[PDB]
């Protein structure tokens, strides 16, 4: 389970290879469940899945 | 004068990473093949509902913009200079001068806040009580011609700052640029598998 900046959720946070733009914050799916997040404090992109 | 906006002035709507997927969004925009307006002056210009702003420069002829309902200390006006050094963006009830040549402002009073940081391009939004500025400086075969070809312009400042603007204009130096003004208008928009938008469909279009 994992709670970032109140985005509560379950996955394995695998590190992403995802080339996020610096003001991204946040990844979707096709459907609108969260697909990566960035790390608050790190800011490293993690996956969700 | 005007010219056509050539496919230009896409930015990313959102926040959001989105990759290897066609995403719809209902948004502000510069319409494809809309009616920019052409100048070399720098007039009281409307702002409407946003504004893509472009320039072509070599020698760096142009040091901001200011903006507001009035442009006048009645009201609390947003201004950016880029001066020899500095990003500095401002909101204050300012006492601007009859041109903002680089002498903007006499002085300043009931200020609410501060920030502090080729082809330009630029996207100006005020919605719902933030300003938002979206860019990207693009290399061109030429000085003075807007350019085809696409590109989408990234997030380049965000504040939560609730001015109230129909007014703006350019600062200057003691150069070729274009205004166009955004639509609310549904777009297409491709993001590859780098997640960067690099095409769209403007749904208005034809
Ligand atoms: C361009 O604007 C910046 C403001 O962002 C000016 O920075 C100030 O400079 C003085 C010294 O001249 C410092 O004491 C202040 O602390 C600076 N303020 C900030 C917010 O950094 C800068 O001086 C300006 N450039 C020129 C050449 O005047
Ligand atoms: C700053 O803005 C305020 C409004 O937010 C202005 O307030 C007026 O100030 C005068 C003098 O103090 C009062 O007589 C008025 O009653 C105030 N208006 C309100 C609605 O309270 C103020 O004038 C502005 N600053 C300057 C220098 O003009
Ligand atoms: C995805 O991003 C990579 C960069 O990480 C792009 O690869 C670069 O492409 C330019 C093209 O001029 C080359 O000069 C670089 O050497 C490339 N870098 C690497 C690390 O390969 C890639 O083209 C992008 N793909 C798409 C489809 O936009
Ligand atoms: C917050 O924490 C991370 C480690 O988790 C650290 O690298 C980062 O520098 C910290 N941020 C600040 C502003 O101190
Ligand atoms: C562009 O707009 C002006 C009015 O602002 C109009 O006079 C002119 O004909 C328009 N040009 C085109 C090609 O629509």
């Amino acid at each position: 389970n994992f709670n970032f900046n109140g985005l509560t959720g379950t996955g394995v946070l695998t590190e992403s290879n995802k080339k996020f733009l610096p003001f991204q914050q946040f990844g979707r799916d096709i459907a609108d469940t969260t697909d990566a997040v960035r790390d608050p404090q790190t800011l490293e992109i993690l996956d969700i899945t | 004068a005007y010219t056509n906006s050539f496919t230009r002035g896409v930015y990313y709507p959102d926040k959001v990473f989105r990759s290897s997927v066609l995403h719809s969004t209902q948004d502000l925009f510069l319409p494809f093949f809309s009616n920019v307006t052409w100048f070399h002056d720098n007039p009281v210009l409307p702002f409407n509902d946003g504004v893509y702003f472009a320039s072509i420069e070599k020698s760096n002829i142009i040091r901001g913009w200011i903006f507001g309902t009035t442009l006048d200390s009645k009201t609390q006006s947003l201004l950016i200079v880029n001066n020899a050094t500095n990003v500095v963006i401002k909101v204050c009830e300012f006492q601007f001068c009859n041109d903002p040549f680089l002498r903007v402002y006499s002085s300043a009073n009931n200020c609410t806040f501060e920030y502090v940081s080729n082809l330009r391009e630029f996207v100006f939004k005020n919605i719902d009580g933030y300003f938002k500025i979206y860019s990207k400086h693009t290399p061109i075969n030429l000085v003075r011609d807007l350019p085809q070809g696409f590109s989408a312009l990234e997030p380049l400042v965000d504040l939560p700052i609730g001015i109230n603007i129909t007014r703006f204009q350019t600062l200057l130096a003691l150069a070729a640029y274009y205004v166009g003004y955004l639509q609310p208008r549904t777009f297409l928009l491709k993001y590859n598998e780098n997640g960067t938008i690099t095409d769209a469909v403007d749904c208005a279009l034809d």
